[PDB]
């Protein structure tokens, strides 16, 4: 009912003896004459028909590739005597015949200029291989292999992203297709295939064509939007104290990536760093030290070890930070209202109290704060007070960023919320202390004044908790993390050593 | 005082316990990122050579899959004529470039093994192979170890180099072994 | 974690026992295929620095750049290796497949061919072989 009858064996005909030629001896010219032949021999069987036929092919010659696949590892599970090499080779042999197949029926479907019919047989294409490893994975299970889709997907990418102009015209849309194709396999969709998924991201040539090749930074958000899937697959394991050995390695790998694109592109993380942040879990202090770290190339750092004042990055103060990601479109519209409300006539006072039930919606298991939300409110609120104070004739200060509505929430939050909600609310302010700018220099100004004219000894403990824990891991180190956290040993306006919290643990006094 | 793992107490115990198990480190000191394999003070970039997430190494240049001109393939012309790679009939400067070339491979182990039979010895503390120099006996020879000017290989310069060393036989390794590993990735020990 | 989350860790465990190949990534390699193995420490785990660099190359035998440039097809070694043969003097024919150096100078030289003395590199014995009256056409050299 699936495939009309004798389909299959046509398909296998022509897969089969496409193979044949693949490995044959074939140069350029000797390769024109072969696709040439074959796909005429290919229309002659009538599969080229329609595209319903079109689709049966190219499904069932993946489903082949597939199943030869799973034949030779299981001829080398039955006899390890044999060489891994060959075994590896027939499905390099097989794969490799079809994925060329592939790019030469993308590169000349059509007239030159027909860009639409490459792409469409290319989404089309992909989306079958998709489907075959959908259904593959849903009803094999822990029987699931990532070799031949893997093989197929990097081939065919290497395949595409060869230095020709056919090929030059419509990179855009392959990335494009590509990209599509890897956030459908999704790890929180696709399990078993999650090593192959992260080196499909992190290979070298699709990297560099995403953030490099690609002009006006056009491939950063998908990109991104790849990197928060891997980061939301991630979250709930990392999250958990132990971490299994298969999440150890992922993890290190994602450690890799990360690290590459810290090194070559520190413009893209600074970019994108609100929603890593926001789905990347309070408790993990590398990645988001990663992330932190990220700044524009151009500029240079003022020596954190001995600063002399905040002149010599006074120019860099006023500039904003620039935020890729619809903060405000988190908050619900009467939540967004009644805060701008406040955020105008302070008022009424009780707003406090209503904001601290709204940000703590108790109806799932496990989480009790909605961290997106809290982090979306610290950061409306932080740049809302940052254009009023401007708006009012002046620039945020220790002084100026005092008595207003803005700061209300930052006091309430503060005093009135328990050990996790201020926790995760230190943390969204923490998050903001990075490379020199408006929103580092006043959210430590905020951090550093919530110490001082703090109610409890509590809340001093839990804001010199983060700043220290994301100090005391290994490099790299935020910027403005680092100044915030100095001011409060250097000023002697705080009485730090003063408190009981440092004179806690042998340990702990020893650090200092 | 918090009295729960928000404070100061959680900080602590967390550092304890990262320092017991290597397993729960992603939460309290991390890892240093300077022993993984990427060199983070480059003035370049360091994707084009990025092999996997789980690499311990950059790429290598027999790695890099490079346009060379159509002259240049000769593999299917010559498939049937081409002679046999023999580890044989080498030169003992192709014999080190598959040994130093082929990290973690079993290239390097039977580049290894040749060299041993051409009376080459790897010092495992020095790190370097050593040979017998033309004419150059050891001027003490006790039963734990021997003494003299011997020939060993520069890596740096790619040169064979005469130095004064005080080889210890236990120092010395014997005959390579080859495994027996089926299906061996490194990548899953990556952890 | 999640019922669906478990999911994900036990598929992940099961996907562990077959982690991707470094060679599943990289074109099949015909004469020198990547076979990892268990290498002892106080061996080399990786090559010297700047072992990417022409120069390094320039330092290699001759034997070991033909090495190289026969059995490492289509690569980045290939290239860096025909670079420096081609450095050392050395001219690569299309039809015979193989690189030619000037044993001494020709007697007869013209823009059409260049017939003289030679010596090459034989890929079927692996060895140094001489060609005395050998045409070298231009016809087959780019």
């Amino acid at each position: 009912y699936d495939d009309p009858p004798g389909l299959r064996e046509k398909a296998e005909y022509l897969l089969r003896e496409w193979v044949n030629l693949y490995h044959s001896a074939a140069a350029g010219r000797d390769s024109t004459k072969a696709f040439s032949a074959f796909v005429g021999q290919m229309h002659q069987q009538g599969i080229l028909k329609t595209d319903d036929l079109i689709t049966r092919f190219f499904r069932l010659c993946t489903e082949m590739c597939v199943e030869i696949s799973y034949r030779a590892q299981a001829e080398q599970q039955h006899n390890p005597a044999a060489n891994p090499t060959m075994i590896r080779a027939k499905c390099y042999h097989n794969l490799d015949a079809f994925v060329r197949l592939i790019a030469l029926l993308v590169k000349h479907s059509g007239e030159a200029t027909n860009t639409v019919t490459k792409i469409n047989l290319l989404n089309k294409v992909l989306g079958i291989v998709v489907g075959v490893l959908l259904q593959d994975h849903d009803v094999r299970q822990s029987e699931f292999q990532q070799l031949p889709y893997h093989r197929i997907f990097i081939m065919l990418l290497l395949e595409l992203n060869a230095p020709e102009h056919v090929l030059e015209t419509i990179n855009f849309q392959t990335l494009t297709a590509f990209c599509n194709t890897f956030h459908i396999l999704r790890p929180t969709k696709a399990p078993g295939f999650v090593y192959a998924w992260l080196e499909l991201i992190s290979h070298r040539i699709f990297i560099a064509r995403m953030l490099a090749h690609t002009p006006q930074q056009k491939g950063w958000p998908m990109y991104a939007q790849l990197l928060i899937d891997l980061f939301k697959y991630l979250a709930p394991f990392l999250r958990n104290v132990e971490l299994t050995k298969p999440m150890q390695i992922l993890y290190k790998g994602t450690l890799r990536v990360l690290l590459v694109l810290l090194h070559d592109f520190p413009e893209f993380l600074c970019d994108y760093h609100y929603g890593f942040c926001d789905v990347i879990p309070p408790n993990c202090i590398q990645l988001r030290n990663l992330i932190l770290s990220a700044f524009p190339r151009n500029m240079r750092l003022p020596d954190p070890f001995t600063p002399n004042l905040k002149v010599d990055m006074l120019s860099e103060i006023n500039i904003a930070p620039r935020i890729l990601t619809n903060f405000t479109g988190v908050m619900p519209p009467q939540f967004k209202k009644d805060l701008d409300s406040y955020l105008k006539t302070r008022s009424p006072v009780t707003f406090l109290s209503d904001l601290r039930s709204n940000l703590q919606v108790s109806n799932e298991p496990g989480n009790r704060y909605n961290l997106q939300l809290i982090n979306a409110l610290v950061l409306y609120v932080g740049t809302q007070a940052i254009a009023h104070i401007h708006n009012k004739g002046s620039t945020p200060s220790m002084s100026t960023i005092t008595h207003s509505a803005h700061m209300d929430i930052f006091q309430n939050l503060a005093v009135d919320l328990d050990t996790e909600g201020r926790y995760l609310f230190l943390n969204a302010i923490a998050n903001q202390l990075r490379y020199p700018n408006s929103h580092t220099h006043y959210f430590s100004c905020t951090m550093l004044y919530l110490f001082a004219e703090a109610n409890t000894e509590a809340i001093q403990e839990q804001i010199t908790r983060v700043l220290l824990e994301r100090l005391i891991v290994n490099r790299p180190h935020p910027w403005g993390l680092l100044i915030t956290f100095i001011e409060l040993i250097k000023n002697p306006a705080f009485k730090f050593w003063n408190h009981e919290f440092v004179h806690c643990a042998p340990e702990i006094e020893k650090l200092f | 005082m918090v009295t729960d793992q928000f404070g100061m107490i959680g900080l602590l115990t967390f550092i304890r316990a990262a320092e017991t198990d290597p397993g729960m480190v992603h939460l309290a000191l991390g890892s240093d990122l300077t022993t993984l394999g990427l060199n983070l003070n480059s003035p370049e970039n360091l994707y084009p050579k990025f092999a996997s997430p789980w690499a311990s190494s950059p790429c290598r240049p027999q790695d890099i899959d490079f346009h060379v001109p159509s002259e240049y393939l000769t593999n299917i012309h010559i498939r049937d004529k081409l002679a046999a790679i023999k580890l044989g009939r080498y030169g003992e400067d192709l014999l080190f470039y598959l040994y130093y070339m082929n990290g973690g491979d079993v290239l390097q182990l039977l580049a290894a093994v040749e060299l041993f039979n051409r009376d080459w010895r790897y010092h495992k503390e020095e790190r370097v192979w050593i040979t017998r120099a033309p004419g150059m006996e050891p001027t003490m020879k006790t039963n734990t170890y021997e003494r003299g000017t011997y020939y060993f290989f520069d890596c740096l310069n790619w040169r064979k180099v005469a130095k004064e060393f005080h080889l210890e036989y236990d120092k010395l390794e014997e005959r390579p072994h080859l495994p027996s590993t089926f299906n061996y990735n490194p990548a899953q020990q990556a952890f | 974690l999640t019922k669906e989350q478990l999911y994900q860790q036990a598929m992940e465990e099961a996907a562990w026992h077959h982690m991707p190949h470094p060679s599943d990534s990289e074109r099949i390699r015909q004469y020198l295929p990547r076979n990892p193995c268990p290498t002892p420490p106080y061996h080399h785990q990786m090559p010297p620095p700047h072992s990417d660099t022409v120069e390094f190359y320039q330092r290699l035998s001759t034997e070991t750049l033909f090495f190289i440039f026969y059995y490492l097809e289509g690569t980045k070694a290939q290239y860096l290796a025909a670079k420096a043969l081609k450095k050392q003097s050395w001219r690569f024919h299309t039809k015979y497949m193989m690189w030619f150096q000037r044993h001494e100078e020709p007697k007869t030289i013209t823009d059409e061919f260049e017939q003289g003395t030679y010596i090459y590199f034989d890929y079927e014995k692996w060895g140094q072989r001489k060609k005395e009256g050998f045409t070298f056409e231009y016809r087959y050299l780019e």
